[PDB]
């Protein structure tokens, strides 16, 4: 029994354009531990990307923050590609 | 930190004594008691964790945490109970801090004393004295006194204690004259 | 004060895919990891600022040691059950041990272990016993019950001394845990589907991440449907949430003693 | 259970020493232990497991070598005169809270040079003609004398066999000259019997000195003085 991650992208304040801010991808519930993470920026990983340890959850699944500054634009596009067992291809969660 | 425990404990042969522990440390993990005899390795006896008195034939182990303190009641008492009871306690690093022991010492009940010095060929030898009566060690450089022993003859029945003296103008009838030896004391 | 909680993981994976630690043991004040140890680094470390400040290198050391010993068990007793299962590859096993200290000043414990993240035994330390969920689990309960000493031990470290770890770390990182920052709460009205509002109860910016967030029509609780959003990290030491809802409205935040309504 | 090896050791100050411990209980943490008069065993080295070792309270004057699972040897490499003392190895299961298990243990003892080194002079004494009469019993009394440093196991022997029943040795020596910090060493034991079987007619007072080896230098005109049993019948 192998459980897939769930992949939230967020900002940490309210989002405004051209307005810095910090770009979270919470990358949760799931087993096992090995797992492969990149924000992307219209599609290129974004290289300063800083990120929490692997964490533990008392339903036995994983966590994970992987988290980079930004200032949001109307033409970029920010992305979160995560890759796990359960994964046939890595998985591109878009921005909102 | 710190176990406290008596140095030395003395107690009569078919009697009850209890070894007292306390300890001061940073956390709690149990605590144990061994039992060393005398030239040996220490040997376990029990293990205590929660609030309790633990019983394992004649010897019971008591533990109270918020007291910090232990003991180690031993009931029907044995000449081969005399040994060394070593207290030590697991702290909140699970080190086993170890206490510097209990010398545990068990007088014969001496049914019929006869207290008697007797000379074994440049050898003087006080037996059959009672429990109760303590040899000096010896005053002059020459003459040498060792201090009183316990001996079982299983098969008989008998227990009896001995001091032993010898020297190179020395003899039995001034042996033990440091000794205060019962008036009783026969001189053949 | 305020519920706070003490726990340790560990994380035994065999035939480990490079890169990937054999053995891996954190521990957690509340939603803070203290401290962290692995099979690569061998060495037990702080993973918060207030644990390296407040413990001396003697800690560090004698833990590592132990946790040296601990990851090598670790191992041995998955062997153990793979062997038990006829199962082969890698495979995971894990074990979480803790306690709470409540607001009333009561407390719980426990210690359960899992295999391929899954419930494998539960201790009971009020019985003593350990609760297996299949005839493996049934063979080590079995074992592990044949130590009574061990048992008694384990009640003792979850009830007495966890307690003790808990309070200790509690005042080592007090600025930290036993901070408030409120939330920063609003309400966002937008019409979706033609003739479906959806109201948005957006807070920020808390700490700790305890939150309570509901609608509430006329100040009676919604007979309808209300969407949650989850407790999430913004950071910076601050969690954000939502709760929304279809179409007099209002909403209710409730965090650490304060209570909020925002009227639509 | 848990094997250390030697029993007892004589070094001279400067020669190099490791003690031996092995155990076959499958056990993962091992520890070093010294015992003194008047304090608790102190810690001097321990190995969690396979792979690890950590100084323990007292660990100037040491080091260790888990060699393998059930190995873990003691390394003393310039002995000392304050590391003459009794070692115990002790073994148990890596919880934090295990019983352990103790090796039998070993006596070192660190001299400047070994030229006070002395086996015992065992003498039996047979029981007063007295005693016999009066008490209907026969003590026979042995004496170990002139022996340094402190390493002997004294033991009767009734028509071949070892006996326990009757039999009495001093828990401590006797210092000969007590002023000398070289002093030379006395022990006495007593063997009681039934006059009778002391009337029938063997009884030999058994002492196991333990000494020097062939690997120790010896240069003076006397006896080497060798790990040897010195007996009287
Ligand atoms: C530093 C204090 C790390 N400790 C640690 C622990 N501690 C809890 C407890 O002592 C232990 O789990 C067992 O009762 C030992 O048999 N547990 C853990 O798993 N990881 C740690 O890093």
């Amino acid at each position: 029994i192998q459980r897939t991650p769930k992949i939230q992208v967020y900002s940490r304040h309210p989002a405004e354009n051209g307005k810095s801010n910090f770009l979270n991808c919470y990358v949760s519930g799931f087993h096992p531990s090995d797992i492969e993470v990149d924000l992307l920026k219209n599609g290129e990983r974004i290289e300063k990307v800083e990120h929490s340890d692997l964490s533990f959850s008392k339903d036995w699944s994983f966590y994970l923050l992987y988290y980079t500054e930004f200032t949001p634009t109307e033409k970029d596009e920010y992305a979160c590609r995560v890759n796990h067992v359960t994964l046939s291809q890595p998985k591109i969660v878009k921005w909102d | 930190q710190n176990i406290d425990q008596p140095t030395e404990m003395t107690a009569t042969e078919g009697a009850i004594v209890q070894i007292n522990c306390t300890y001061q440390t940073s956390g709690f993990n149990g605590l144990f008691w061994y039992q060393q005899h005398a030239g040996e390795a220490p040997t376990f006896l029990s293990y205590n964790v929660l609030d309790g008195l633990e019983e394992k034939g004649r010897f019971s182990s008591f533990l109270s945490r918020s007291k910090g303190y232990s003991y180690l009641l031993l009931k029907e008492l044995q000449m081969k109970d005399s040994a060394s009871y070593l207290c030590a306690v697991v702290d909140s690093n699970y080190q086993l801090i170890w206490g510097a022991g209990t010398k545990l010492i068990i007088k014969p009940d001496i049914q019929n004393p006869d207290p008697a010095v007797y000379q074994l060929r440049s050898v003087c030898l006080f037996t059959d004295f009672d429990s109760q009566t303590n040899v000096s060690q010896s005053k002059d450089s020459d003459v040498y006194i060792t201090d009183k022993c316990v001996l079982d003859m299983r098969s008989m029945d008998f227990k009896s204690n001995s001091a032993v003296a010898w020297s190179n103008d020395f003899a039995c009838a001034n042996a033990f004259n440091n000794s205060i030896i019962p008036e009783d004391t026969f001189f053949p | 004060m305020r519920t706070h909680s003490l726990r340790y993981f560990r994380l035994g994976v065999s035939d480990p895919i490079h890169g990937v630690p054999e053995f891996i043991s954190v521990g957690y004040v509340d939603s803070h990891p203290i401290t962290t140890y692995d099979s690569v680094t061998r060495q037990k470390e702080p993973r918060a600022p207030w644990m390296a400040e407040n413990l001396a290198p003697d800690h560090w050391e004698r833990y590592t040691q132990l946790l040296r010993g601990w990851q090598q068990m670790f191992k041995v007793e998955l062997k153990r059950l793979q062997r038990h299962y006829n199962h082969s590859g890698s495979h995971t096993y894990q074990r979480m041990i803790g306690c709470e200290l409540l607001e009333d000043g009561s407390t719980t414990g426990f210690l359960q272990y899992a295999y391929d993240g899954q419930d494998f035994l539960i201790f009971n330390k009020d019985t003593l016993s350990w609760l297996a969920v299949d005839n493996v689990a049934h063979t080590i309960k079995q074992a592990w019950e044949a130590n009574q000493h061990e048992l008694l031990y384990q009640k003792n470290w979850l009830e007495e001394e966890c307690i003790a770890w808990l309070k200790r770390f509690l005042e080592y990182g007090k600025d930290t845990l036993q901070r408030t920052e409120p939330p920063l709460v609003r309400v966002n009205r937008k019409e979706t589907f033609p003739g479906v509002t959806a109201l948005f109860c957006k807070a920020h910016g808390f700490y700790p991440p305890e939150i309570y967030m509901t609608w509430m029509k006329n100040g009676e609780e919604i007979v309808q449907e209300i969407d949650y959003g989850d407790i999430l990290p913004s950071g910076d030491g601050t969690y954000q949430a939502w709760a929304s809802i279809e179409l007099l409205y209002s909403c209710h935040v409730e965090h650490s003693g304060v209570h909020m309504v925002l009227q639509v | 259970g848990v094997t250390q090896t030697p029993k007892f050791q004589v070094l001279k100050t400067g020669q190099s020493m490791t003690l031996q411990c092995a155990q076959d209980m499958n056990h993962n943490s091992m520890y070093w232990y010294r015992q003194d008069p008047g304090m608790g065993l102190r810690l001097i080295y321990y190995s969690a497991s396979e792979g690890t070792t950590d100084k323990g309270e007292v660990p100037n004057g040491y080091n260790v070598s888990r060699l393998n699972k059930r190995e873990f040897s003691l390394r003393l490499e310039s002995a000392a005169p304050s590391q003459t003392s009794v070692y115990f190895c002790a073994s148990s299961p890596p919880g934090g809270t295990d019983t352990q298990y103790f090796g039998e243990g070993s006596r070192l003892t660190v001299l400047e040079d070994l030229k006070n080194v002395f086996p015992p002079e065992v003498a039996v004494f047979e029981p007063s003609e007295a005693e016999i009469s009066h008490t209907q019993k026969a003590t026979l009394v042995c004496l170990a004398t002139g022996f340094y440093p402190d390493h002997v196991e004294l033991s009767w022997w009734v028509n071949g066999k070892e006996v326990h029943s009757g039999v009495c040795t001093d828990p401590q020596p006797l210092k000969e000259q007590p002023a000398l910090n070289d002093s030379r060493y006395a022990l006495s034991s007593r063997l009681r019997v039934s006059a009778t079987f002391w009337q029938n007619p063997h009884f030999r007072c058994q002492v196991q000195f333990y000494g020097l080896s062939e690997n120790d230098e010896w240069t003076q005109d006397r006896a080497k003085p060798v790990t040897q049993i010195v007996s009287a019948e």
